[PDB]
């Protein structure tokens, strides 16, 4: 049923401290509820309630405290939580990170309205997902194939091409249309620009949803940014039946902005600084993907992250790791080398590849000659790293097959440029011209039955 | 009322009463001799001041006087050739009026002078009645020779106007421009007031496009910058900063100059404050002084800590305010270090929790919210113009860590940088960037600029940059195969590498003929360059399979004459020279050096 009832408003603020206004002889609080503050000046912001107890509610306010004030500064409470307008009107659209429109269209007339913080999904109710995309992305599809509904984030540093990755994978993911929800925490109108330009250029823009937070705009605004996302998604997905791939852009920002807003309330600190309830945190964003019971949709995730000082133990792709089903690694060392993808597989994983892979599902070999490629570039890396310190001349030929592998792998599997849309079978097919090298017999995890069907060729 | 009283004092806190509806991070004043502060609580009726200057002998029961403003800049005619601190103060004029060596606690100079009668001419065309909107230009101050001070309407303001004053000298107390909106007046003055931490609003932000030139060789070839860009330098002793600001400041494309000091050594401090007045450029055929069009923000490492904080806001907002006029600005940051520590001195005094290295959570969210402000712009309001705010900021890693949190965060943001280094300023090289570790990410954007002016130079670009690489290559090997045992294509590439580093990327800015080095010139330069390293490969590569093979002893044997020319050309004067005559000599090196080449051929 609707509220009926009136909304009160108040101008009872008792205190202001950080990002935290403290409102007293309030009528009945509700907890996580919505309050929107008129400043002195006419100036309109939105905050929500992080406490309660008593008489007395705390607000967080997203827009900053800043000129708010104990005396003409007036608070409307909604009487409910946050909840989002969706619409299937939502594709071609342009928000802002609270979920205003930027394209001077309408606001949308909503089909339903969303609680923005999802609803756990009962384990019951999933459906493995075993369907793989083909990104036609070798390093990707060929040793970290994904699947339709999996959570991949892109593990990158500054200054690294993860929005081209991600760009080039919105181009060219399809089965052995998605529709595109897209979240951008803490960009600069550079990176801003890039995407919104690549989905125009490619044309696909009338089946695109765009949410901007930049690097400019308020930062409590990040921490609901994937919320609307997501909520956007999960309307389109579990009830338009929708196929959805989800970018989160920068969750090392969301993450920087989940610190701020924790350290300001003095919650127990985690590694680094990070509120204690980080993992928890994230947990609420990357489960929020999948298939489920009796219906068609799914949701894909990639997030995209900056590790700050590469460092891969950073609270960030840490906890990010725990959670999601594998992650793509992008590699300054590869970058600095001039490949293109930089993605070096040895720190990467997906782990629905395993069953999304096969005879049926690909091709017989796969699974094989997967494993087979891991382990001779870690054989190569572990030469490589012999000779820097005993020079070429105490190399023994074995050595020298290993370090031969090593300079073609990366020259023909890993190497591709940016429009170049490989299938799994060209992927397969340059995986075993790399194999042929060696010897049979020196390819040991691989059984006899496959050697001798598909090695000859 | 405006007043409060002090309840309670502790360091630099007070505590003040009766601040009944006083708001967040407004100013104050304290105290008999009106101490500047803070609002950062608020709890009933009361307040907490951060107070900036020396609370020693503030007394209970003194009053405390609301500002009703946030921290902000006086922004109007008087800003060129004015010396500010990191909130304002006008240090030139506290010296002045003062008539002493220091600054007095609680001195209250205002930043412009109301003293000074300015010369004003209106719009012409505005009349009574006429409708006008946020950035419009009404009237223009002939503030010096080369700055027209243009008078432009607040943003969040419009109407239509009830007034508007007639040409003459007015004080910036005078009101120039009155208008009306729903029956409700605003009257205004030549001076508007905007919050340091609020950036000024435009009609569009635009991608950055025209190089920003400084007149060296290396940077405006190897590692260009555009109008609207972002840059860092390494800020340390020995690698020569002064280079970059006095490029900068004398030959490059800017209209203004803004300058900032965030908390340096006493001493440092004076050198710039000494030299920048004695700097001159020459406009229309006539010597002019640098600060008819700069502005310098300065602070020691002992003026107040929010002053050493609010000190690249209040730059950066004197600069969008140059770039709203259409003009295009460059700001410089001496060390933003010495900021990021008063960020960490401030959120210390604040008991914020420690994150990393002891800087507040935020450190990498101010950083990239100040860099974001830079930007090629179409401005707000009715005349049709565009500007820009270039931003270059110096950064101190600790003995050249950059894994440091400020580093990191701002390597990761900029898009240029120009690694200024020790051990080539040791060698006497100049300017003493490393072509190695220096880098610029706007090739891409400059692209169709060069394409349409200059054309060659893209190319020649390339093949320089592989010169300089493949020098580096062969740097080991050399040692192992004694030089002698070299191929002669690789010889070729280490001695037209010895050219390019000796006579392309050195420029001494002492001498008359290379103080500027024109872009015509640098493309001229770099084109023959290129052209006789590639004629010198064909001539081995003609050759080499089986004849009496050319070498680059050949080659020096028979060209000495014309390698000599080469490491001449640097000598051509701009001055005395012109655009047409160095073209001709240039080409004519090119004319003979073929002729010298088909005579081995």
């Amino acid at each position: 049923n609707y509220l009926s009832q009136p909304r009160l408003t108040y101008k009872t603020v008792s205190g202001v401290n950080g990002p935290l206004v403290i409102l007293d002889h309030v009528k009945f609080p509700r907890y996580a509820e919505i309050v929107h503050l008129t400043l002195p000046d006419g100036t309109k912001r939105s905050g929500q309630v992080l406490e309660v107890s008593g008489s007395k509610a705390v607000v967080q306010v997203f827009e900053g405290t800043s000129g708010i004030d104990a005396k003409k500064t007036s608070c409307e409470f909604t009487g409910d939580i946050l909840r989002t307008p969706v619409s299937e009107d939502m594709l071609g659209r342009v928000f802002n990170g609270s979920g205003k429109p930027i394209d001077r269209g309408p606001v949308v007339l909503a089909e339903d309205f969303l609680d923005i913080m999802g609803q756990p999904i009962n384990p019951q109710c999933r459906i493995y997902p075993e369907e793989m995309i083909q990104t036609g992305i070798s390093a990707i599809d060929g040793m970290n194939s994904i699947a339709r509904g999996q959570k991949i984030p892109i593990f990158s540093a500054a200054g690294l091409p993860h929005n081209e990755i991600a760009a080039q994978i919105c181009r060219q993911a399809g089965l052995v249309n998605f529709a595109i929800v897209f979240a951008a925490m803490g960009v600069n109108m550079e990176t801003a620009r890039f995407f919104k330009s690549d989905f125009e250029e490619n044309g696909s823009m009338d089946n695109v949803c765009l949410f901007l937070n930049l690097a400019n705009d308020p930062t409590i605004e990040r921490i609901i940014t994937p919320r609307l996302a997501l909520t956007t998604a999960e309307f389109l997905a579990y009830q338009c039946e929708k196929h959805v791939l989800v970018i989160l852009t920068d969750m090392s920002s969301y993450a920087e902005a989940l610190r701020e807003v924790s350290a300001a309330r003095e919650e127990v600190p985690g590694r680094r600084g990070f509120p204690g309830y980080m993992y928890t945190d994230l947990a609420t964003i990357y489960e929020r993907a999948g298939r489920v019971e009796g219906r068609n949709g799914s949701i894909t995730q990639i997030p995209i992250l900056t590790m700050p000082n590469d460092d891969i133990t950073h609270p960030i792709p840490d906890l990010t790791g725990y959670i999601t089903e594998g992650q793509i690694y992008v590699d300054r060392q590869l970058h600095n080398r001039q490949i293109y993808p930089p993605i070096n597989v040895l720190p990467s994983l997906s782990r629905l590849m395993k069953s999304a892979i096969g005879e049926g599902m690909t091709r017989k070999d796969h699974a094989d000659v997967s494993n087979q490629l891991y382990a001779c570039y870690a054989i190569g890396k572990d030469v490589q790293a012999m000779k820097a310190v005993v020079g070429e001349e105490a190399l023994t030929s074995d050595d020298l097959l290993y370090l031969e592998f090593l300079q073609k792998f990366e020259k023909n599997f890993i190497t591709q440029g940016p429009y170049e849309n490989r299938t799994v079978y060209e992927t397969l097919d340059i995986g075993w011209q790399l194999l042929r090298i060696f010897p049979k017999e020196m390819l040991k995890r691989i059984p006899q039955s496959t050697l001798s069907e598909f090695y000859p060729r | 009322s405006t007043f409060g009283y002090v309840h309670g004092v502790s360091g630099p806190v007070v505590t003040a009463c009766d601040m009944a509806g006083a708001a967040m991070y407004e100013l104050v004043r304290v105290g008999h001799s009106e101490l500047v502060g803070e609002i950062i609580r608020l709890e009933g009726d009361m307040a907490t001041i951060q107070v900036y200057e020396e609370t020693s002998g503030v007394s209970v029961g003194d009053p405390v006087l609301r500002t009703g403003k946030p921290l902000s800049v006086e922004l109007g005619p008087g800003i060129m050739g004015a010396i500010f601190d990191g909130i304002q103060r006008p240090l030139s004029d506290i010296s002045s009026q003062t008539q002493s060596i220091y600054i007095p606690r609680g001195v209250n100079v205002s930043a412009l002078s109301r003293d000074i009668k300015w010369e004003f001419i209106p719009s012409k065309n505005l009349r009574v009645g006429s409708h006008i909107t946020g950035g419009d230009i009404y009237g223009i101050v002939n503030e010096n020779s080369l700055i027209k001070h243009k008078i432009m309407l607040p943003p969040r303001s419009r109407g239509s106007v009830t007034y508007i004053a007639p040409p003459g000298n007015y004080d910036a107390s005078d009101v120039v421009l009155e208008l009306e909106f729903e029956g409700v007046k605003e009257k205004l003055s030549m001076v508007q007031v905007w919050p340091v931490r609020q950036v000024r609003p435009v009609t569009e932000k635009l991608p950055a496009n025209h190089p920003l030139l400084t007149g060296q060789r290396v940077l405006d070839a190897l590692f260009p910058c555009v109008q609207g860009g972002t840059t860092a330098i390494p800020g340390a002793f020995g690698c020569g900063k002064t280079v970059i600001s006095q490029s900068l400041s004398k030959y490059s494309n800017s209209d203004v100059i803004i300058y900032v000091g965030c908390g340096e050594r006493g001493n440092e401090m004076s050198e710039v404050l000494r030299d920048f007045p004695e700097l001159t450029m020459e406009v229309d055929g006539k010597v002019e002084s640098i600060m008819k069009r700069t502005a310098l923000v300065a602070n020691t490492s002992n003026m107040p800590v929010a002053a050493r904080e609010a000190s690249i806001y209040t730059g950066i907002t004197l600069s969008e305010y140059f770039r709203d006029m259409g003009y295009h600005v460059s700001m410089m940051a001496d060390s933003t270090s010495r900021w990021a520590e008063a960020l960490r001195e401030i959120s210390g005094r604040l008991a914020e929790m420690p994150a990393d290295s002891g800087y507040p959570a935020y450190l990498g969210a101010r950083l990239a919210s100040f860099y974001e402000r830079a930007g090629r712009v179409k401005c707000l309001g009715n005349p049709e113009r565009e500007g820009s705010v270039s931003i270059v900021g110096a950064v101190s890693p600790p003995g050249g860590d950059f894994s440091d949190p400020v580093t990191s965060a701002t390597l990761g943001i900029v898009q240029v940088f120009w690694g200024l280094d020790k051990k080539l300023a040791q060698r006497k090289h100049f300017p003493s960037v490393n072509w190695l570790i220096s880098y610029s990410k706007y090739m891409r954007a400059l692209d169709e600029y060069y394409d349409k002016h200059f054309t060659e130079f893209v190319p020649l670009r390339t093949k320089a940059k592989e010169i300089l690489q493949e020098e580096e290559d062969l740097a080991e090997i050399v040692q192992l195969v004694g030089k002698a045992s070299l191929a002669e294509t690789d010889k070729i590439t280490l001695e037209v590498a010895k050219l390019i580093k000796d006579d392309f990327l050195q420029q001494n800015g002492y001498t008359p003929y290379d103080r500027f080095c024109p872009f015509y010139k640098t493309v001229g330069m770099l084109s023959n360059m290129i052209s006789f390293y590639d004629m010198a490969r064909r001539a081995v590569e003609t050759t080499a399979q089986s004849d009496n093979k050319i070498t680059w002893s050949i080659i020096r044997e028979h060209m000495g004459e014309i390698l000599y020319k080469l490491s001449s050309m640097k000598f051509k004067d701009p001055v005395k020279d012109g655009e047409a005559k160095i073209k001709a000599d240039y080409a004519q090196l090119l004319e003979d050096m073929q002729n010298a080449f088909r005579s081995l051929e």
